[PDB]
């Protein structure tokens, strides 16, 4: 069965899965549906279910009108069923989520390196790390047509890096002083989390 | 001895979805239904009302002589999937005809400009043993899904559904009788644009960060630093090649994606010949172009010359 | 986006009205736009809003074909033709947007809501 | 009593799907087969057209459709609309549309 | 480069035969197609080849007057028009398909010709 | 924890209503089953909820007899038995299923609780 269904905020997602049930030859002049009732699982344990079903079935009962097609002859009766349901972002936090974070987070300890080399080479080793976690990702989140919120942080792991190398760059090659603003162990990680934070609008 | 005129044949086609695209294959699945109008034999129905007959009751009607011609599309790959079909017979010969179907098509895709392609989904109908004198598509009329919002689409439909009714003329039919080897032919055409945004954001973008920051191995202060650091770059530009070709869609040719991807390579290979050669380029020992080192303004901009053309 | 019932009023068992809903805003069609309507004490229940395929229309149960829904989208609105009005449909009719989800029916996957405009039956 | 003579087309609209391994490939097309048979009645004594269903019901009868099975095909062909051109002097053509794992 | 030729003035019911010339990068001559314009009427289709070998595609119009042949070695392609109708009065043009998935779709083809200007009088 | 009650000595043909109390991490009472075990004999199934809503699984010896029903609110199962016989004497015990992939097994049930006795002439 198809319907719509919006992923952008998976993990943490919610959808309605929805049956819709309509005779395929007689419109409500010959048959109508008089009453819809809806019988679902008895669940034991949601933890180890994919999807958790909050609340009950909601059932409708309506009348199409079809232009295409004697008068008041071109309208049906349609049952709709509906399920709402939420996603288990369980699986997602711990093997996906937290692990992106130590990533994103080690690949700010560049800053406490003592040499210029030291700094811009290992931001590549990281750049490389958080590659190497894009395609462990998309080799088992599902596809889509839109960005997620992991596909998010990585975008942002891929900026700070980026970011990084340029203010390791501009630091060393201002001036010739640089050791001083790379005091910023602080100051990075507190601008990534603020923008980190403007992006949950 | 005066022939009958054709049957006109008028054709409703009702598209619920698009999806499913094989680039490869160059095919598309299409759910809809087709309704198909005709005037035939008069005939008696109970109380004189429009009779409706359901799917295998069709066929029964069939055998005792009601006729229903065979309308095949041109370019399905494959036998559609037919859900319930239904007959409307009226008494004064009038039969409506309608039938939900699922199919898998086939069309002509370049996908070369990709993410930022369009394409063409057309369906083709035509009578599978009827010509134009026999049967002929009087008017055809098209209805689409009335779209909310296009942003979590895969496709932007662009425009309204195109249509055409036009003659195929076939040369290598057995029989040679006057204008008896034309038939009609229904063609449908919808319009779309690919969503680029994903690939932008999680494609495009990376790749463009990726490669900046390979330029900035000319900014490294010895030359066995420049070069063992390349390296990394170099295996970054592969690692980043098995992301994107475990997720774009395999094709025949080079997207807009697979070209940067091949940029990079380059543009990382030169330098590491660039960082070669400034320090063996004196051949004397002391070969510190630190002038050609200060190439990475040079560089970057050597690379955007080139990728402009 | 923001949202602008008119044509209300008082009409006899039987009358007729035409209400009218204007968008304002960042509204990509008014396929998104629906009918509703809420009685003192009832819930806000679905009226009507656009079908998911083209020529068709969605009706709440009590509507029995007397009303009609209509658009324009170039003025960017939508109209509900009331016919054979009765005593029961005396409510306050607002204009939601679809906010998303697959339920037209469900008013939860409707915002923007109108001031509304009133209706009496009598 | 001579052999029947049988004279074939064969239209190829796609070939596609190659399976390296399994050293397959899909094909898409009509195959045209025809040949002189029985004299016979038809409506009008014209040119008689059957299609799909209907086929069944005259081989029972008597008409001769002989299979023609495609040596190189991977399981069962998807034989879509198909058709029988019935001559009063005895032709019949017929007319199938078919797709095949090869 | 596409260039037509065999217009003409003709009386009702007589005949043509228009040609196009192609010259430069066109693999063959399966891609030039015939279409036809009249004052203030869009540019509509007329005949090009169909899709497997054999076929050919006319617009509805035609009624089989109209024959499309060609000559792959010279790089031309034939329209024999017969038993011509003042309806069919228009400047005819030969374009090269591009790309998309529609034959009969002006918007699919270019490198239109100058056109050749086709009269029928009574 | 579970504890069951409502046991006790009845006349061939009469009723007994055992109620099994439920405490601790338990979201419903659907995990929650009856079973019965007679002297010498091994612990058999009687009655636990069916996997669809509407549907309940009883052991073939019930034939209708017994009816398990379930209070939520004070988080609770009864077993209603009626038309009672000798062969119905045992323990009867209240068991919480722990996972698995059959309803009427009782390898799949833990948290047991000290069993109620039933007995009839
Ligand atoms: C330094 C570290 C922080 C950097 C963080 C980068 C986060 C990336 C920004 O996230 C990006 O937001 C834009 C703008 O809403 C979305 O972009 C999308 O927005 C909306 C849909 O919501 C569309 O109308 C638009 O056309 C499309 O581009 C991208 O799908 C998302 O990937
Ligand atoms: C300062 C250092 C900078 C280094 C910069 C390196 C930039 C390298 C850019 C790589 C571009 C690859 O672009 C490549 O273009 C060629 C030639 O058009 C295309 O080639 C292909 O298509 C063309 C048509 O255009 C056919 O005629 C040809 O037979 C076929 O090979 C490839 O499909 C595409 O992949």
């Amino acid at each position: 069965f198809s319907n719509d269904m919006d992923f952008r905020l998976f993990p943490f997602d919610r959808q309605q899965f929805v049956l819709e049930l309509e005779p395929f030859s007689y419109n409500n002049q010959q048959l109508r549906f008089s009453d819809i009732q809806v019988y679902t699982e008895n669940i034991d344990n949601e933890e180890i279910d994919e999807w958790w079903i909050r609340g009950k079935a909601s059932t409708h009962i309506s009348d199409i009108r079809y232009d295409h097609l004697q008068p008041n002859q071109n309208e049906f009766s349609r049952i709709t069923v509906r399920i709402d349901a939420v996603r288990n972002p369980s699986y997602y936090l711990w093997s996906f989520i937290l692990p992106l974070g130590l990533i994103i987070a080690a690949s700010w300890s560049v800053f406490w390196l003592e040499s210029f080399s030291e700094r811009l080479q290992t931001s590549f080793t990281c750049m490389l790390t958080v590659v190497a976690y894009a395609f462990y990702t998309s080799n088992i989140l599902p596809r889509l047509p839109y960005t997620t919120v992991i596909d998010q942080m990585i975008i942002a792991g891929y900026g700070s890096i980026f970011a990084a190398i340029l203010l390791i760059i501009f630091a060393h090659h201002r001036q010739a002083d640089d050791l001083l603003i790379q005091r910023s162990r602080l100051a990075f990680p507190l601008g990534f989390l603020a923008i980190g934070s403007v992006l949950v609008i | 001895p005066v022939d009958a005129r054709p049957v006109d044949v008028s054709v409703s086609i009702f598209i619920n979805k698009i999806y499913g695209v094989n680039t490869l294959e160059q095919t598309y699945k299409v759910d809809g239904y087709i309704v198909a109008q005709w005037t035939g034999k008069p005939r008696k129905t109970p109380g004189d009302k429009p009779l409706i007959v359901e799917n295998t009751q069709i066929e029964r009607w069939i055998n005792n002589g009601l006729w229903v011609p065979a309308l095949e599309f041109i370019n399905v790959v494959g036998s559609p999937d037919t859900g319930n079909k239904r007959l409307m017979l009226f008494p004064d010969g009038r039969v409506i005809y309608n039938a939900r179907f699922l199919g898998s098509f086939s069309n002509d895709m370049d996908f070369r400009l990709f993410p930022f392609d369009r394409q063409q989904f057309v369906l083709e109908l035509e009578p599978f043993s009827y010509n134009n004198q026999q049967l002929r598509f009087s008017d055809i009329q098209v209805y689409t899904e009335n779209i909310d919002n296009e942003e979590i689409d895969e496709w932007w439909i662009r425009g309204k559904a195109s249509t055409h009714i036009s003659d195929i003329r076939y040369d290598h039919l057995s029989s040679v009788q006057p204008n008896q080897n034309e038939f009609s032919r229904i063609t449908v055409r919808i319009d779309a644009v690919r969503n680029p945004s994903y690939y932008l954001w999680s494609f495009i973008l990376p790749l463009g960060l990726i490669i900046a920051a390979s330029w900035s191995v000319f900014w490294l202060e010895s030359f066995s630093e420049r070069l063992q650091t390349s390296f990394t770059c170099m295996l970054t530009v592969v690692a980043y090649a098995f992301y994107t070709s475990n997720i774009l869609p395999r094709l025949p040719y080079t997207t807009v994606i697979d070209q940067m991807i091949i940029a990079g390579y380059g543009s990382i290979f030169a330098a590491i010949l660039l960082i070669i050669f400034a320090h063996h380029r004196q051949a004397n020992g002391v070969e510190d172009d630190l002038l050609i080192q200060r190439s990475r303004l040079a560089f970057p901009l050597g690379f955007l010359a080139i990728g402009s053309v | 986006v923001q949202l602008q019932e008119s044509g209300g009023g008082l009409v006899q068992a039987g009358g007729s009205l035409r209400l009218s809903c204007a968008a304002s805003g960042r509204i990509f069609s008014t396929n998104v736009m629906g009918w509703f309507r809420q009685a003192p004490g009832k819930e806000r229940e679905f009226v009507a809003t656009v079908g998911r395929i083209g020529g068709s229309t969605v009706y709440a149960d009590f509507v029995k074909g007397r009303f009609t829904l209509s658009r324009d989208n170039a003025k960017n609105m939508v109209y509900l033709q009331m016919n054979s009005l009765k005593p029961e449909d005396t409510a306050v009719y607002y204009c939601g947007a679809r906010i998303g989800g697959s339920d037209r029916l469900a008013p939860e996957n409707y915002g923007y809501w109108g001031q509304g405009t009133q209706v009496t039956v009598s | 009593a001579r052999p029947v003579d049988v004279s074939v087309s064969i239209f190829i609209n796609k070939i596609y799907g190659v399976n390296t391994l399994e050293q397959t490939y899909k094909v898409d097309g009509y195959i045209v087969a025809q040949w002189t048979g029985k004299p016979r009645k038809t409506p009008g004594d014209k040119p008689l057209i059957v299609e799909n269903t209907q086929i069944e019901r005259w081989i029972n009868n008597g008409l001769w459709v002989p299979a023609l099975e495609f040596i190189n095909v991977v399981g069962s062909p998807d034989t879509g609309n198909k058709r029988l051109m019935l001559f009063p002097d005895g032709r019949v053509i017929y007319n199938a549309r078919f797709l095949g794992s090869f």
